[PDB]
RNA sequence: AAUUCCUUGUCGGGUAAGUUCCGACCUGCACGAAUGGCGUAAUGAUGGCCAGGCUGUCUCCACCCGAGACUCAGUGAAAU
RNA sequence: GCUCGCCGGAAGACCAAGGGUUCCUGUCCAACGUUAAUCGGGGCAGGGUGAGUCGACCCCUAAGGCGAGGCCGAAAGGCGUAGUCGAUGGGAAACAGGUUAAUAUUCCUGUACUUGGUGUUACUGCGAAGGGGGGACGGAGAAGGCUAUGUUGGCCGGGCGACGGUUGUCCCGGUUUAAGCGUGUAGGCUGGUUUUCCAGGCAAAUCCGGAAAAUCAAGGCUGAGGCGUGAUGACGAGGCACUACGGUGCUGAAGCAACAAAUGCCCUGCUUCCAGGAAAAGCCUCUAAGCAUCAGGUAACAUCAAAUCGUACCCCAAACCGACACAGGUGGUCAGGUAGAGAAUACCAAGGCGCUUGAGAGAACUCGGGUGAAGGAACUAGGCAAAAUGGUGCCGUAACUUCGGGAGAAGGCACGCUGAUAUGUAGGUGAGGUCCCUCGCGGAUGGAGCUGAAAUCAGUCGAAGAUACCAGCUGGCUGCAACUGUUUAUUAAAAACACAGCACUGUGCAAACACGAAAGUGGACGUAUACGGUGUGACGCCUGCCCGGUGCCGGGAGGUUAAU
RNA sequence: AGGACCGAACCGACUAAUGUCGAAAAAUUAGCGGAUGACUUGUGGCUGGGGGUGAAAGGCCAAUCAAACCGGGAGAUAGCU
């Protein structure tokens, strides 16, 4: 659901939350919970790797799995959790001998819900298929590239795929970018869509929301001196120059893809 | 007014200490160039 | 007997331009 | 105009008197629509102007209370 | 020694960090102390630091470091696995009183507790770098139950008094006692027990998890405080006897109740919110290999061990950081009385100090302050600085607006003391007695006692009753930026920067991109509702025309075009 | 509930005065801003000089920063004093 508070003062005024009643309010499943420190940008070398990252709330790294490879094993949904680590929330699946697993929480998914794996399953929405075995034109999400790889592909909120074609050994998938890429068959898939679809009516309201969120403050180029960014300088907001980025690298409609090894794998480009 | 010298004995041998310094061989350098002027103090500690 | 070490930096002179 | 050389542009408001300020006109030297344009409640140790209250800011200072200055004893510098 | 003054959420009392004998006693006054000096944190000598329980060490781990092999690199060396280090965190145990010129939660007295080794006795299957449980966790907010602590009354001891009154509802002092053990309460959490089965817990499992039924509605866990014991002990005003006249020794009454009340405890609780809030070991439990006349384990008793290092003193300062015995800087704990909402402010207790040059005089002038005739910004670049406003309750409150605001708008009225309503009310707390009782730290009735607003009326004092301290100046028009926030440590805190939002663009994950000769890391244990870069900067109405030039993207006839 | 309001500790440093061979190599006194948050603080780590870090001032990196400090090339060079 999508609540607009009122504004009550400035700060708040803004703020849009995204309240989901159906969320666990508990602590989370402990013998699936892994420390995450933060980095804060910096690498092995400790210089900033990555800028405008840092700070930020604490938080746990829940082990999810993308194999899903209890193949033939039904197991009912024991309830939903709030994941911070994902944009998208997790549920928390029990299998029949007994076991506890995280999963990526599609559209239709609810507590009660059963869910199953492997070949020998339904097309219910949260059952996990080969590609080969799913309808052709259908919604998948949690897509693998090779076999075993785990899923890489449609993990955001409110993300999905599409089944183009179907060229023998090999699979067609557009993705939510408008890219067109060909896939191995026999590598796994989750059927539905990712749930949390509501994951931009959030805003974030003020300037803080973004700093305990683990954003840092983003400083223009022009705002900078000569020496330190290519803008910069001159006495009165002077440009005069194409734009690029900090390391002279010209932004800005430059396509930066160069690999030629995953390439046959591409059919289209975005557009 | 905080001066820049806090002394805090556990930093300033963690930094110069003789241990820290015959970790790298700079120190260790330096440990025999101070050898070699013949210093006293070959380094700080207590 | 040691010089003086530290000099500090002279009064900034009135401006003659 | 935070932009206007000419220039204290012209008219009105405010003052006994207004190169600033507010409103209008437009002969925009050289505003202008994301190096964003025009508005905008709230906010500001922010810029400019006006009124009430208040007073030594001032007309014009006067007196008083303390610490120095001054004298005595002791110690005893500095720039040049 | 007697007075005066100052601090009293500190200028008091205890620690860490950091100093390293500055501690105490005797002795000395050249130098050191911004003066003198018999004095000292100065010189010389002697003395002083006592731990199974405090801390370190030790067991475990975070960030991070190092790193066997290994990967990479002209060499040096870089990165990193198994590992091993790393407290700012987790893990066994002590309190009260007394004593030294100087140490004590360490010594002494009294009374306790914990972890191991060995032996004995009675039972028993034990057994891991392996599994599970536990350890184990956020912010904000509220209420309840308590304590530290304080006030008052009672009780005990003393006093009745140099200027009037004071045997009385008078005045002063005291009315203190822990850890541990027992009982276990208010509160909080979870439905218990038995049997069967199960490809999960990388092997196994009587453990965890899951699925089944039978049976009971109850147990279990956690838990401050209180009450007992500890303790007919210690402490204890005061009095007495000797003083190298500093003190020593002896004796020692009462030691209760009520009320108020925390920022402390119950509470790692509870209720809520999104930003979703360490790890490992000790500990508990189940098994593998292997051993089962053993070993090993459990319970009881006895005995032994608990080493080693720190322990003085300063620690918001004269002892640390600032070259100084420097108007500066420095984390944590305790933190009373009256007034007050308050850790503000004022005055005080405990306690500690008068800041290491003084004595005179009472000129200009400078500094920090007080007051002021009449005028009231005429000063000045400019109301700079000063003055003024200042609290509580009630009444009242504009334009504008994003409907929250603006707003404490503006502007008015009442504030002391005494009496009465009411020999202190409403409220709060609540004894004895009485009635029940799944019988006790229980439930009802009951109101003694104690505490204690606000309001009304009446009277009365003063020039002034928010009487001191404390404690907004207000309103109107307009520029800029939406706002909180950030910045030129040491002349610029702004219109600058950031900002939520918006748009463009790159990126299909061995992602783009960045740091690296490389390996490898970050991005991210993320993957297009994501990430990087760039510009703009909430919100409202919008964001027009131009592709020549310079970039970028796509195409390809022809020309030109390196190495070879 | 709140990057909410008033206001101490705490953090900051807007105005004025004093102080410039000062008590202090940026302080004191009287007012002032934030004060549940983009807050503040202790301890210990990481980033090393053509680099780091930077809510961006060429700011900060041991009282020094339009390229730190120390040693060396080095008795650099100086048509200049």
């Amino acid at each position: 659901a999508v609540v607009k508070c009122k504004p009550t003062s400035p700060g708040r005024r803004h703020v849009v939350k995204v309240v989901n009643p159906e969320l666990h309010k508990g602590k989370p499943f402990a013998p699936l919970l892994e420390k995450n420190s933060k980095s804060g940008g910096r690498n092995n070398n400790g210089r900033i790797t990555t800028r405008h990252i840092g700070g930020g709330h604490k938080q746990a790294y829940r082990i999810v799995d993308f194999k899903r490879n209890k193949d033939g094993i039904p197991a009912v949904v024991e309830r939903l959790e709030y994941d911070p680590n994902r944009s998208a929330n997790i549920a928390l699946v029990l299998y029949k001998d007994g076991e506890r697993r995280y999963i990526l929480a599609p559209k239709g998914l609810k507590a009660g819900d059963q869910i199953q794996s492997g070949v020998d399953a339904a097309i219910k929405p949260g059952n996990t298929l080969p590609m080969r075995n799913i309808p052709v034109g259908s919604t998948v999400h949690n897509v693998e590239m090779k076999p075993g790889k785990g899923g890489q592909l449609a993990r955001s909120a409110g993300t999905y795929v599409q089944i183009v074609a179907r060229d023998g050994a090999y699979v067609t998938l557009r993705l939510r970018s408008g890219e067109m890429r060909k896939v191995e068959a026999d590598c796994r898939a989750t059927l539905g869509e990712v749930g949390n679809a509501e994951h931009m009516l959030r805003v974030l309201g003020k300037a803080g929301a973004a700093r305990w969120r683990g954003v840092r403050p983003t400083v223009r180029g022009t705002a900078m001196n000569p020496v330190d960014h290519p803008h910069g300088g001159g006495e009165g907001r002077n440009f005069g120059k194409h734009p690029v980025t900090p390391w002279g690298v010209q932004t800005k409609g430059k396509k930066t893809r160069s690999n030629k090894r995953t390439d046959k794998f591409i059919v289209r480009r975005r557009s | 007014m905080k001066r820049t010298f806090q002394p805090s004995v556990l930093k300033r041998n963690r930094s110069h200490g003789f241990r820290a310094r015959m970790a790298t061989k700079n120190g260790r350098q330096v440990l025999a160039r101070r050898r070699a002027k013949g210093r006293a103090r070959l380094t700080v500690s207590k | 007997n040691n010089r003086p070490v530290y000099i500090p930096r002279p009064r900034p002179p009135h401006p003659r331009l």
